[PDB]
């Protein structure tokens, strides 16, 4: 359909998305399926499969508004951040895209001519060897609070495993909060209980 | 706005020289971005101590609140920047300022496990009895997040 689906779909390759703190200012609540992170900072995401995707498969990340009232509206950066020098010197990423990939010169930035949806794709790569997971580094390029952009409206990040021709093989979704103190926002969500 | 925006960017980025030249060229030290963050907020959050000192000595408002109700001290405490917490306190930061959820800096240091920051906040009169929006003291946030060294310290100060 035109509105992107946000329902987990493991599909035939048992596609899953997980988070792991290593030895960074992000926190992920496995309970609320919610990422708390800072603007422009590295958020590593781990992709699991059980069988190898086909030749030319990709991983797409697309932001969508969570609330029914907002879901038709394309998530993108606020004019302040789109037009600033800050974070925008020497990027493949168009400066309006909320989601960037860090550390992969094969990132493709897509904007649908009809829906206006913006997303970022990488070619699917199997994990290193002996490693369980394919790691994708994301950066989120506006605060949730950005006036003229998300304007405090909650978003989902929709991660899809797809064939080269855009057939969806797998889908996982999590909420993203981009804020100054991720643990503080996390604690306030948890304590609202 | 030109220079204000440039100062906000240099302050977040830790560009010491650019901050210094921008102040020299008349940049507004209390320029605020659309989140209501001042250069002092951004430098305190990102741990840029020299920039913090330059901003305070050129008239930065030490107790400016952004749109979340954070002061620079909230950001320095959460993000674990002890030297900055000390400089902010010595520049008259409000030790018991509360954000939009009633979190104090001692709440944020307790929550994140920053023992040394807890100790300096207490020395400057941090309120162990302060309660957030959810009735929690810094001791309770310490217990919830499994910070036991901090919990013991906050008890002995109660
Ligand atoms: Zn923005």
């Amino acid at each position: 359909p035109a509105i992107p689906s946000n329902t987990d779909y493991p599909g035939p390759h048992s596609f899953d998305v997980s988070f792991q703190q290593s030895s960074a200012t992000w926190t992920y609540s496995t309970e609320l399926k919610k990422l708390y992170c800072q603007i422009a900072k590295t958020c590593p995401i781990q992709i699991k499969v059980m069988t190898p995707p086909p030749q030319g498969a990709v991983i797409r990340a697309m932001p969508v508004y969570k609330k029914a009232e907002h879901v038709t509206e394309v998530v993108k950066r606020c004019p302040n951040h789109e037009l600033s020098r800050e974070f925008n010197e020497g990027q493949i990423a168009p400066p309006s895209h909320l989601i960037r990939v860090e550390g992969n010169s094969h990132a493709q930035y897509v904007e649908d001519p009809i829906t206006g949806r913006q997303s970022v794709l990488v070619p699917y790569e199997p994990p290193q060897v002996g490693t369980e997971f394919t790691t994708v580094l994301y950066n989120f390029m506006c605060n949730s609070s950005c006036v003229g952009g998300m304007n405090r409206r909650p978003i989902l990040i929709i991660v899809t495993l797809e064939t080269r021709d855009g057939q969806v093989l797998g889908r996982r979704c999590f909420e993203a909060r981009i804020c100054a103190c991720p643990g503080r926002d996390r604690k306030a969500d948890e304590d609202s209980i | 706005s030109d220079l204000g925006k440039k100062l906000l960017e240099a302050a977040r980025a830790g560009q010491d020289d650019e901050v210094r030249i921008l102040m020299a060229n008349g940049a507004d030290v209390n320029a605020a971005d659309h989140s209501g963050d001042t250069p002092l907020h951004l430098a305190a959050m990102e741990g840029h101590l020299e920039i913090v000192e330059v901003l305070l000595k050129t008239g930065a408002d030490v107790n400016a609140h952004d749109l979340e109700g954070y002061t620079p001290l909230h950001l320095a405490a959460y993000h674990g920047h002890l030297e900055i917490v000390e400089v902010l306190l010595k520049a008259g930061a409000d030790v018991n300022a509360w954000d939009s959820y009633g979190y104090t800096p001692l709440h944020l240091a307790a929550m994140t496990g920053h023992l040394e920051i807890v100790e300096v906040l207490l020395k400057h009169g941090a309120d162990v009895n302060a309660q957030d929006k959810f009735g929690k003291t810094p001791f309770d946030l310490a217990i919830d997040n499994g910070n036991e060294d901090i919990a013991e310290v906050l008890q002995k100060a109660a």
